Order: structure tokens, then sequence, then C-alpha cells
């Protein structure tokens, strides 16, 4: 009830332009001190800029004269303006809230990737990993999706639409010698159920805009 | 501007295990400071704000210290699901920074790997590429080799793994290999195995198909 969610992350050029939202519900962002914080390999987690309740912005050093931080109060929607993006801007962004303006960042959201490169973004491959007798130990069975050949980051993946978490791997990504990711996803289930229940796994991969639900059927 | 620092870099503790870490400040900041929890694919999350004040609903066997330029976090009785990297971050002077972080890991038991192996989808093949997937499920520590081999023979420069994070409720780890040929290649032989070491297990597992 009380939450942030990021969007608009994905592959830019160099010296191209993004915009980032983040949507907040149970509050307000008029009467609260906002602020977008960045994680990257290297430099960890990273102060950006933060918009007081009156409306002072602020902002770090190294995005000075290219970021804007921005709020629409209608849609309760905070903004980051991203301008002449630099290889170095690649990074997680989050939205986070404070009190006292004097920063804590007491809640944030999920984070959206920005990745700068020159490369096209490419849509993944969806198979199934089915369950057989060479997937099953003990009562239990192993079945998965595998995610082949997207880019850039990330790749998400849910089952049955949330409902399945209990025994779920969904695998760091690997970096294939053609430059693409690819990605595995697994669940262990009862055997004695597969007749009766679907497993479903639902892929997102938002830089491509690209939705797959691929039921996974034993073999 | 503030450089903050933390030590260790990480540790490893079992559970039960109380655990110390400790965070720098360059200069005096006071105690304006707080503690950040973060496990992998999630966001930060505050823990203690202020040097010492618990954020609301954090357990009581978290607490923190500390004036000036030296703090400490410690958690007294180590839990699986305390797995995660901790921030501490300054806020006295602009702009506010944060540390680089210590990972905190868990031990337990010595737990061999299950082991599974799938066969290229159709969906695949028809495409004109095969692959071979082989997943370890839920072993300690997270030392492990698979070694793929086709009718027989060990392969080298086909193959990609990758192991999950820790778990934060059994503490084990997962890992999953794929074994990636040409369908004309794939079709040239009969028996796909993978082979898996592990110091749960005395002699190393084999877990193969035929097609």
């Amino acid at each position: 009830q009380v939450q942030l969610v990021e969007s608009g992350g994905g592959l830019v050029k160099p010296g191209g332009s993004l915009r980032l939202s983040c949507a907040a519900s149970g509050f307000t962002v008029g009467s609260n001190y906002m602020s977008w914080v960045r994680q990257a390999p290297g430099k960890g987690l990273e102060w950006v800029s933060v918009i007081y309740s009156g409306g002072s912005t602020y902002y770090a050093d190294s995005v000075k004269g290219r970021f804007t931080i921005s709020r629409d109060n209608s849609k309760n929607t905070l903004y980051l303006q991203m301008n002449s993006l630099r290889a170095e801007d690649t990074a997680v962004y989050y939205c986070a809230r404070g009190s006292s303006g004097a920063w804590y960042f007491d809640l944030w959201g999920r984070g959206t990737l920005v990745t700068v490169s020159s490369a096209s973004t490419k849509g993944p491959s969806v198979f199934p990993l089915a369950p057989s007798s060479k997937s099953t130990s003990g009562g239990t069975a192993a079945l998965g999706c595998l995610v082949k050949d997207y880019f850039p980051e990330p790749v998400t993946v849910s089952w049955n639409s949330g409902a399945l978490t209990s025994g779920v791997h969904t695998f760091p990504a690997v970096l294939q010698s053609s430059g693409l990711y690819s990605l595995s996803s697994v669940v262990t289930v009862p055997s004695s159920s597969l007749g009766t229940q679907t497993y479903i796994c639902n892929v997102n991969h938002k830089p491509s805009n690209t939705k797959v639900d691929k039921k996974v059927e034993p073999a | 501007e503030i450089v903050m620092t933390q030590s260790p870099s990480s540790l490893s503790a079992s559970v039960g295990d109380s655990v110390t870490i400790t965070c720098q400040a360059s200069q005096d900041i006071s105690n304006y400071l707080n503690w950040y929890q973060q496990k992998p694919g999630k966001a930060p999350k505050l823990l203690i704000y202020d040097a010492s004040n618990l954020e609301t609903g954090v357990p009581s066997r978290f607490s923190g210290g500390g004036s000036g330029t030296d703090f400490t976090l410690t958690i007294t009785s180590l839990q699986p699901e305390d797995i995660a990297t901790y921030y501490c971050q300054q806020y006295d002077n602009f702009p506010p920074t944060f540390g680089p972080g210590t990972k905190v890991d868990i031990k337990r038991t010595v737990a061999a790997p299950s082991v599974f192996i799938f066969p290229p989808s159709d969906e695949q093949l028809k495409s004109g590429t095969a692959s071979v997937v082989c997943l370890l499920n839920n072993f300690y520590p997270r030392e492990a080799k698979v070694q793929w081999k086709v009718d027989n023979a060990l392969q080298s420069g086909n193959s990609q793994e990758s192991v999950t994070e820790q778990d934060s409720a059994d503490s084990t780890y997962s890992l999953s290999s794929t074994l990636t040929l040409s369908a004309a290649d794939y079709a040239a032989h009969a028996v796909y195995a993978c082979e898996v070491t592990h110091q749960g297990l005395s002699s190393p597992v084999t877990k193969s198909f035929n097609r």
C-alpha cells in the first residue's frame, strides 16, 4: 500500500537522452523530500539528486548540467530527465523517499536499469526446460525456462503470474561470446502432480518491451 | 566530500554467532550515520538511523553504536535471513555518501547437490541450435565442478555456467550449466552427460541421456 515503482530504463546511445519516472502510492510526492540514487559496480551506491517539498532541487557534481529532477503532483509521479548520457551513467537507478530533509532514504523503489551503449537491443527467445525422468529425484521434479540471446539486461521471470515462488531459482545471466545474454530459471515441484498442475514462466524484457508466457509441459 | 570506509569486505559465520562490522568516516560526522541492508536483486533497506536507532520492525538482534568517525553494527544471533551486503551512509556534509559495503555469508552443513539434465527443446532445434542444460540444486559449500561429456568425450569451450546467491532460507547454492552446439553437431552424437564433483560426493555423479 506504500511503495515506489520506477520505469523508463533501457538501452541508450552515448549522448542520448532518457526520462525515468517513479510512481508513488501511499503518500504524496508534493509533501516529501524525494531523491534519486544509483548503483553500479565500482562506484557502489551514489546519491544523484533531490527535490524538496517546497521545490528546491540539488544535484551531485557528476550530473550537474545533464540531469533534471521534477515531479507532477496530479499523477503523484516523480521524474529524472537524463540528457547527454555517458558510458559511466550505466547503473540501476532508484527513487527514494526521505524525511526531515537530512537524508535517511527510508523507502526505496525496485530500481530501473539504464545501460549506455552503442549496441542494439535484442529480445530473447524462450524455450521450455521440460520435466522428464532425467530431472526427477526422490519424488521431486525440476523444470524451467531457458531465456536465450537478449540485450541489454535485465530479464525478469515470474512463474504462474507470481503465485509460484517456493523453490524457484532464477540464475544470474551469462554473457555469450556473441555479446548477448542468456539466463535460466528453474523450479522444483512434486513429481506426483505433474499431470494436474500447470506451470507457466512469464518472461519480461522491458528494454525491448517484450513479454512471453511459456507453458512448460512434462515430457 | 567525506569518504566512508567499511571492514571487513566480507565475512562468514554460522547461525547464532554474533557478528560486528565497522565503518569509518574521513572526519567527524557526529552521529549522522545510517545503515542499510541489501540482498542481490533487491533495493536497499534502512536498518539503523542516527548510528543507533532501530527502524520500525527491525529485529532487536541488530544494534548500532558510535559517534564521530568510528561506528559499528552488531548482529547477535545471526539468522539465515540476515544474508546480505550492509552499507553505512553519512549525511553530515553535502553530498551524502555511502560506504563500499560488507558482505555477510553463512556457513552450514555440507549438502551434496541434486543433479538434473535437460535435453534441447524441439522449438529450439528447428531453429538450428541445441542447448543442453545441467542443474545442480541446493548444495553447500559453493565450490562445485561440472564437466560435459559427449559420447563419453570431455568437452571444452562450448559451455557456460552461473551460480546463484546464497539462499536466505536454507543457506545453500544452486548452479546452472549450459552446453551449446549447432543442430548439425548435436545430431551427430548419441549420449550427452554432465559429470559433477562436489565435497558432498565421494565419487563424481553423472546424469546423461541418449539422442
